[PDB]
């Protein structure tokens, strides 16, 4: 069963106002094994293992001047399938923020499962 | 009407017994005995004792105390007597259990013998220490009272000591006694430990 | 910082339905 | 019509004397009925 | 002081109007299933709670089962209080109820 | 601390408080004091022996 | 066990003089001394009690709030345990200036 | 300044009766600073302040008081102020508590705090309450409670642990009286390391720790009961009530050890202190109610004390076990026909269980069992046999090492017999925790540096 | 629930009854007149909806009990009114005893022997006497007064005598019988009178006519128009449409409940009135409105997003209006257009209020009032009392299984390490829950949380087999607290073999539906598994069927 999330950073800004968000790791300040699931870009290694709680992204915004995760919450645990990062349009110019990732959950049958 | 309604709150404060100065002695007698009923808890454990119960859980924390109902220091508690649920000859009573909880709860009777100084009382206390604004003093060896240093008259004058501490000098131009005859201007309850706020001048 | 009389030491860790000090207690 | 029934009751200056299920269910109270048709005594032997 | 004599009077004294003594009660001899019930719930809670228990409990580590044992041999120290629509009641010691 | 299991629901006086004589008290404290000695009800025995000791002698 | 015990169980502070749950808070005590539950409906402002002789309060009549007004009397509060739900219910009630009176035994 | 100052509280004060309540909290939080910070009221100012305060303390019992006095009381390091400063802070506290016996509490309670502190830096914190004890006897309730509130906890700083039991130490020397909370305190506490320690059996920690905790208790104890103080003092109290609560907590004390020895060795100081605690003991072993479990681990204790101790009468000893062991026949005449008859050996856990304690209690105290004549002390010849063939069959029931042990000894001696009833035994071959509570004995050697040499004395190394 | 903690007082009875604004001005704890909820920076502003006296908000302490969040009840507030308002619940009633009522010697237009007859039959029907209230009306001798006080004197006689009667048995206590057929003979009569008092045009007292009130959907009286037949009485009176104000209404109110309190005294009360209260029209006006505590009206919180309080919105443009209109009759002493915004303004906030509590009652999607919140769905009493979400439980798909007894149910290990017991320890048992001590949280049969005499709670889930172990052999240690000592430690143990637990298969047609089951444990089980004997009970099929576990 595959399930894909949008990860968009416009979630707050509108009407191009000056973004305090960013894709990645901040500089400083970094908490312990986040290295594990996310790439230097912040997004996951495409093919890794996620559980509710895991890290699925990670950026930094100005505004509280620290390093945030958007966390990966649901009772069964997935592997990436495929990460879009999408270019955010508005006269271009801003870096891409915005991103779809798509998980990949394992389905055997299970007591319960109809047939 | 219009003096009706605050007639029942002069009731609620007014002082019950009143501490009458006896035997020529000028002190009042303040040991009092009352008769009270209690709705105490009963533990499971003490499902076999009962009497120990009611006294070991409830009665034992109520002596060298202060309670508000009886308006002094419980000074012990006299015959203890369970009042049966069931009305009614035999020794075996029953108490009603909670429907939630094994604990049972049950009226009980007993006779309390107090210590209650009421203020305008004429109380003697010895001197425990003796400070520039205050007189440290206890009641029966057991009850802290003080006299601060405006209650303490104005012909009266402190003076401290140098080598180690300091001692009061009365009117006369001798020092002050070891125990020392005071009237009660305010009793407070709300603390640790019941503390009387005494006056030596009237 | 929860302030109870025992001491959190900072740390706090979410877990799902529970929330717990890392150390002595639990909300 | 809750607020309605209030009204008549507060009207009634009624009493509530929490004898059905409903309203010993509403202040929490044991139900009347089955194990709450009695009271249970503990027989203590000390007079 | 005064208002409190006449208020436990009063309550005593409608107790003693309620109960119906041992001679006169007229309710079922037997044990009601919501008597068993309660009686081996409240006795269960009451081991639970550290309370002196008149049998052996071979190692017995369930109140419950224990609560079973002691009305097996009639031991449980509890009385019911029947009441009536009138609010007067019939109290009844385990001991003496017929049970199933 | 302030419990059901600790403190009483409620207190009443059953009747208005009737004065005792020195007499009077100092055999209710014998009676009181040799009952309860035959945990922290000890430190209120302490402080009881003061009383008893104020009403017939000296500290 | 389902509807009260295992959902909203509360075990609440009521005044037996005026048999409320939203009148009854903790007073606010001195360095020495402890929090006692007391009734604001009962209570009467310390200033305001006024005065066959003159009376004297007994100091445990005397409370104080987080504001350091002092009170006299309502003192006589018990712990009931209700649901929750009601407590919502008689503050609902309180707005449309219904009062809700709870006969609490013993007295 | 001098005289400005003197101005500007008296004006504070009038501006207080009037309610502005400003100038007040500009001094009051003044003085609420931290010791660190450079302004924050100085020694002369605050001399002022005092001084003039306490002339009229009256001034200042209201709500908008209130703050300041909560200042003054949460003043940092007070006890490291000035000498005529100290002396304005004292008689200001002193004043204070007086009328309003209210802040006694909150004082107190940060006294008791320091107890943390050296053998010196608190004796203006007992002074106290000494004081305040004696003149309000009333608080002996909630500063009791802080007793137990500001404990340490066992994972908190050694040196925060050392000190709160040096304070509480030097507060029962003039607080005789609340002794009992103190005395608990210890015991909770002491236990909280003989049970770890036991568990745990970091950790080169809770050694240091638990060691200069008992040498500490053991030294103040050698003093503090004493012969002078047993016949007219409080050491005998101090012993009785000790023994109590020891035994209690001990008593149901489980597998472990590291406090139960301060009776080893408290008890070993005296004769008397050996006598009265062993007839306890004694009492304790043979009530009919006791617990399966707390009657074996008294036997345990009792057979593992005579054994170990050194401050003991040979003799005051041994004609007490001679009369539990005819306390022996007498279990067995009302009791193996209780064998013969339906049931199993295990019905008799506790008759092996005392037996064991008294065949060690043998082992390491025979030689000694022998008269001038070079007869046996309680017919121990005699005796042994007649058990070890009897119906109960002790040796079969009995531990695996002492039963051992005893036998060589035993057979040595010419006292008794046993290698065929082995033989025997192992030819004809809940029940764990009996295992268990058998192989436990309370009294086996000890692991600790100093105490060892104190105990020395009181002590028989098997060598 | 905790059996550790018993309770000593209950509830016997609830008392319904109406707010006086004397009593609401005692109890609050601060007076509310600022609309605006925050000051700036984010502190809540003095004289607000989030002030801090009405409770902790914003960890900040309460300024009333002092304490935080958690352990803070809330505290009641007060809005005063700057003219009093109808109580809309009370509106109709308050409405009938004002068109049943003379303007002139402020009587109820009904006769005097005919009204003290309604009295007599209420009075009687306060105790359980309804063949009395019947007699009552056989009791007879245009008329003259010293006639008609006779026949009072007799019946007044009667309701004595038959009162002391059934007094002296026990057909009636102190208190008054109160039954059904009772209440239905109360509900016939209070109908009957209010019935006739609204029937008569003409004072049958002083003969003088009063001028009808007419009204409005929303709470708003006003007057009537008047042919000329009815114009030549009025004017004779003296010889032998128009908006009326709240004030005016409560002041002719006012006088009628004073002349009329003994029959109003039996109208109002459904037994004896031994409090002895007097009967006052301000019951039925508001001139304060009780604030409830912040605590029941804190802002929803939905993700990210702080949504405003739904209270907050209405009650703060109260507050507007009533500061707005106070302000704009203040300006008119140093004076067509003022009168008129004047009166538009008391419209408004008699509407505002009137929004505050309902809606469907209001405008023609508004805001929800009071009664709105009791009635929203269901209401409050069927979701929230009659039926609750309940702790210690558990749903899944269930499985078939003939292996298991029919009296059992097959509970999976997942349900197994979440679902626990407060077993309290002792020394038959000590033995058990040691285990499950050193077991933990997560291996079957263990125990998530350790709960002391103290009342502290020891949670065993983040803790190693270390630590768990020593807890174990701290589980039956004596309680050093004398005010503990009765109480012994709990063990928070998993669900075991031995348990009951209450299966339900919805619809719950039947009480069968709802049975009790002997817990299985069944390893690597990830559904519920049920015999093939509680098919019928349950109207379960094992077609993908799910089922409510409680424990
Ligand atoms: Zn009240
Ligand atoms: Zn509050
Ligand atoms: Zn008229």
């Amino acid at each position: 069963m595959y399930k894909t999330e949008k990860v968009d950073l416009a979630l707050n800004r509108n009407r191009g106002d000056p973004i305090t968000q960013h894709f990645g790791f901040g500089n400083d300040e970094w908490p312990k094994e986040w290295l594990e699931k996310l790439d230097e870009d912040g997004l996951p290694y495409i093919g890794t293992y996620v559980e509710e709680g895991d890290p699925i992204c990670a950026y930094f915004d100005d505004t509280l001047n620290k390093t945030k995760i958007k966390t990966y919450h649901s009772s069964e645990p997935a592997y990436i399938e495929e990460v879009n990062l999408i270019g955010d349009e508005s006269n271009k110019f801003q870096e891409l923020q915005t991103v779809s990732i798509k998980y990949r959950i394992r389905r055997t049958p299970q007591i319960g499962d109809k047939f | 009407n219009e003096n009706r309604e605050t007639a029942r709150f002069i009731k609620k404060h007014k002082k019950q017994v009143t501490n009458p100065i006896d035997e020529k002695n000028g002190t009042s007698n303040c040991i009092v005995r009352v008769p009270i009923a209690l709705y105490v808890s009963l533990a499971p454990m003490y499902l076999e004792n009962p009497l120990q119960g009611v006294m070991k859980q409830h009665l034992n924390p109520l002596v060298m105390k202060y309670n508000n109902k009886v308006g002094g220091v419980v000074l012990g508690y006299e015959g203890l007597k369970i009042l049966d649920a069931d009305p009614l000859d035999t020794s075996e009573k029953l108490i009603k259990i909670t429907p939630d909880t094994p604990f049972g709860f049950t009226w009980c009777h007993v006779n309390l013998y107090v210590w209650q100084p009421q203020v305008g009382d004429v109380l003697e206390g010895y001197i425990f220490i003796q400070s520039a604004s205050h007189i440290g003093l206890l009641i029966h060896d057991a009850f802290n009272a003080s006299i601060k240093k405006n209650n303490i008259p104005v012909d009266w004058t402190f003076v401290h000591n140098d080598v180690e501490l300091g001692h009061w000098v009365d009117s006369n131009g001798e020092p002050i006694d070891g125990k020392l005859r005071f009237t009660v201007r305010n009793v407070h309850t709300t603390g640790r430990v019941v503390s009387v706020d005494g006056t030596l001048i009237s | 910082i929860c302030g109870t009389d025992n001491c959190p030491s900072r740390l706090w860790r979410i877990i799902d339905g529970r929330r717990t000090c890392q150390y002595g207690h639990v909300m | 019509t809750t607020c309605q029934f209030l009204t008549k009751a507060v009207l009634d200056n009624e009493r509530e004397q929490l004898d059905s299920p409903s309203a010993r269910i509403v202040v929490g109270k044991l139900n009347n009925v089955g194990t709450g048709s009695f009271d249970v005594l503990a027989k203590v032997p000390n007079a | 002081p005064e208002d409190f004599q006449q208020h436990e009077q009063i309550r005593r004294k409608t107790l003693k109007e309620k109960a119906i003594p041992k001679d006169q009660r007229a309710t079922t001899p037997y044990m009601t299933k919501y008597e068993r019930a309660r009686i081996l719930g409240t006795r269960a809670l009451q081991i639970s709670m550290n309370a002196p228990v008149f049998v052996d409990l071979e190692g017995e580590t369930d109140p419950l089962r224990i609560a079973m044992k002691e009305l097996a041999e009639k031991k449980i120290p509890l009385v019911i209080r029947r009441y009536l629509p009138d609010g007067s009641f019939e109290d009844w010691s385990v001991e003496e109820l017929i049970v199933d | 601390t302030a419990t059901t299991l600790n403190t009483p629901v409620v207190i009443h006086a059953t009747q208005l408080p009737q004065h005792v004589s020195t007499d009077e008290v100092l055999q209710f404290l014998e009676s009181f004091i040799d009952e309860k000695e035959n945990t922290n009800l000890s430190s209120s025995i302490s402080q009881l022996k003061r009383i008893q000791r104020d009403f017939k002698g000296l500290p | 066990d389902r509807l009260l015990n295992s959902s909203d169980y509360t075990q609440a502070s009521v005044c037996r003089e005026c048999g409320s749950i939203l009148t009854t808070q903790q007073s606010v005590p001195r360095i020495g001394s402890i929090s006692t539950v007391c009734c604001r409906r009962c209570s009467m402002r310390f200033e305001d009690a006024k005065k066959g002789e003159k009376i004297f309060i007994d100091d445990s009549q005397i409370w104080e709030d987080g504001q350091g007004n002092k009170f006299v009397g309502g003192n006589e509060t018990t712990t009931v345990a209700i649901p929750f739900v009601l407590k919502y219910l008689d503050s609902e009630l309180s707005a449309m200036g219904i009062r809700l009176r709870y006969n609490v035994e013993p007295k | 300044s001098a005289a400005m100052y003197s101005r500007f509280v008296k004006s504070a004060l009038d501006d207080l009766d009037k309610n502005d309540s400003t100038q007040i909290g500009i001094i009051a939080n003044q003085v609420a600073l931290p010791s660190k910070n450079p302004e924050r009221i100085n020694d002369k100012n605050l001399n002022i302040l005092l001084d003039i305060l306490s002339s009229n303390i009256n001034r200042i019992e209201s709500s908008r008081g209130t703050f300041l006095i909560q200042s003054i009381i949460n003043f940092e390091k007070w006890w490291e102020l000035p000498p005529h400063t100290l002396s304005k802070y004292i008689y200001f506290i002193k004043i204070l508590c007086s009328s309003i016996p209210k802040w006694w509490q909150d004082v107190s309670m940060i006294l008791v705090s320091c107890f943390i502190l050296p053998i010196k830096q608190t004796v203006c914190h007992h002074d106290m309450l000494k004081y305040f004890l004696r003149m309000i006897p009333s608080s002996m309730g909630f500063i009791d409670t802080y007793l137990a509130k500001f404990f340490p906890n066992k994972n908190d700083t050694r040196r925060k642990l050392v000190n709160y039991t040096s304070n509480l130490l030097k507060l029962r020397g003039y607080c005789s009286e609340l002794g009992f909370q103190i005395w608990s305190l210890l015991i909770e506490k002491i236990i909280s390391i003989d049970v770890e320690l036991q568990n745990e059996l970091g950790i080169k920690e809770l050694s240091t720790k638990l060691d200069s905790i008992l040498t500490l208790v053991s030294t103040h104890v050698e003093e503090q009961v004493t012969p002078e103080s047993l016949e007219s003092g409080e050491g005998v109290g101090v012993f009785n009530t000790l023994t109590t609560l020891f035994k209690t907590h001990v008593l149901p004390t489980y597998y472990t050890r590291s406090i139960q020895y301060i009776m080893f060795h408290v008890s070993q100081q005296q004769l008397e202190l050996m006598d009265s605690f062993l007839v306890t003991l004694i009492d304790i072993s043979f009530a009919v109610n006791e617990a399966a479990e707390k009657k074996i681990k008294s036997l345990q204790y009792l057979g593992s004390y005579i054994a170990r101790a050194k401050k003991l009468s040979r003799t005051q000893i041994i004609f007490v076990a001679s009369y539990l062991t005819s306390w022996l026949n007498r279990y067995v005449i009302e009791r193996e026909e209780e064998v013969d008859q339906r049931g199993g050996m295990e019905r008799f856990k506790h008759f092996y269980a005392a037996f064991q304690a008294l065949c060690y209690i043998f082992c390491f105290r025979h030689n000694i069992f022998r008269d001038t004549d070079g007869n046996w002390e309680c017919e121990l010849d005699k005796f042994f046999q007649r058990m070890v063939i009897s119906k109960f069959n002790p040796l079969k029931f009995c531990n695996e090492n002492v039963m051992l042990m005893f036998a060589r000894i035993a057979q040595q001696e010419s006292v008794a017999y046993c290698f065929s009833i082995i033989e025997n035994n192992n030819n004809e071959r809940t029940r764990q925790q009996f295992i268990d509570l058998q192989s436990y004995f309370p009294y086996d050697p000890l692991f600790l540096k100093n105490y060892k040499i104190l105990m020395k004395e009181y002590y028989i190394e098997w060598s | 629930m905790d059996i550790s903690k018993p309770v000593g007082s209950e509830i016997t009875s609830v008392d319904f009854g109406i707010l006086t604004a004397k009593e609401i001005r005692n109890l609050s704890a601060k007076q509310i007149t600022n609309p605006t909820v925050l000051d700036n920076l984010g502190h809540p502003v003095s004289g607000g909806l989030y002030d801090l006296a009405l409770g902790a908000f914003l960890r900040n302490l309460c300024s009333t009990c002092g304490l935080d969040e958690k352990f803070c009840p809330g505290h009641q507030g007060h809005i005063e009114l700057p003219v009093p308002c109808y109580n809309p619940l009370f509106f109709n009633q308050l409405y009938i005893y004002l068109r049943a009522s003379c303007l002139f010697c402020h009587h109820f237009r009904l006769k005097s022997v005919e009204v003290h007859r309604y009295a007599c039959k209420l009075r009687l029907l306060q105790y359980g006497l309804i063949d009395e209230s019947y007699k009552l009306d056989e009791i007879t001798l245009d008329i003259s007064s010293t006639l008609l006080n006779e026949l009072k004197s007799k019946r007044s006689e009667y309701v004595d005598m038959a009162i002391a009667k059934a007094l002296s048995d026990g057909r009636t206590t102190e208190r008054g019988s109160f039954t059904a057929t009772v209440n239905d003979e109360r509900k016939k009569l209070v109908h009957e009178f209010h019935k006739k008092l609204l029937s008569r045009g003409k004072c049958d007292n002083c003969g003088m006519f009063s001028p009808k009130f007419r009204k409005d959907g929303f709470t708003k009286i006003f007057e009537t128009a008047l042919n000329e037949k009815q114009i030549t009485n009025n004017r004779v009176k003296g010889f032998i449409s128009t908006y009326i104000l709240s004030t005016e209404v409560k002041n002719i109110l006012d006088t009628v409940f004073r002349k009329e309190q003994c029959v109003l005294q039996y109208v109002f009360h459904s037994r004896p009135n031994l409090s002895r209260k007097l009967v006052k029209a301000d019951s039925f006006f508001m001139d304060v409105l009780v604030v409830p505590p912040t605590r029941f009206r804190l802002p929803s919180k939905l993700g990210e997003e702080v949504h405003e309080n739904s209270q907050n919105q209405l009650l703060s443009k109260v507050l507007t209006t009533s500061l707005l209109i106070r302000d704009l009759n203040d300006d008119l002493s140093k004076l067509r257009v003022i009168f008129s915004r004047l009166m538009n303004a008391f419209v408004t906030i008699q509407n505002d209020v009137n929004a505050f509590i309902d809606s469907t009652k209001a405008q023609g999607v508004p805001i929800p009032g009071v009664k709105q919140a009791l009635e929203k769905k269901e209401g409050l009493f069927r979701k929230h009392m009659m039926g609750k979400r309940v702790n210690y439980a558990a749903r899944s798909v269930i499985s078939p299984d003939p292996n298991i007894e029919t009296n059992e149910i097959g509970v999976p290990p997942v349900f197994a390490v979440k679902l626990t017991y407060p077993e309290p320890v002792t020394a038959y048992n000590i033995a058990e829950l040691r285990q499950a001590v050193i077991n933990g949280p997560d291996k079957w049969p263990g125990a998530t949380q350790i709960q002391n005499e103290d009342g502290s709670l020891v949670s065993l889930i983040g803790m190693s087999v270390e630590q768990r172990k020593a807890l174990a052999n701290q589980l039956l240690t004596p309680s050093s607290n004398v005010s503990t000592h009765t109480l012994n430690k709990k063990v928070y143990r998993h669900i075991k073999n031995r348990d009951v637990v209450l299966m339900n298969r919805q619809p719950t047609l039947h009480k069968a539906s709802m049975m009790g089951h002997k817990v299985r444990v069944l390893p690597n089980e990830k559904t519920l598994r049920l015999h093939y004997a509680n098919t019928g009970a349950y109207n379960a099929d094992f077609d993908g069927d799910e089922m409510n576990m409680h424990f």
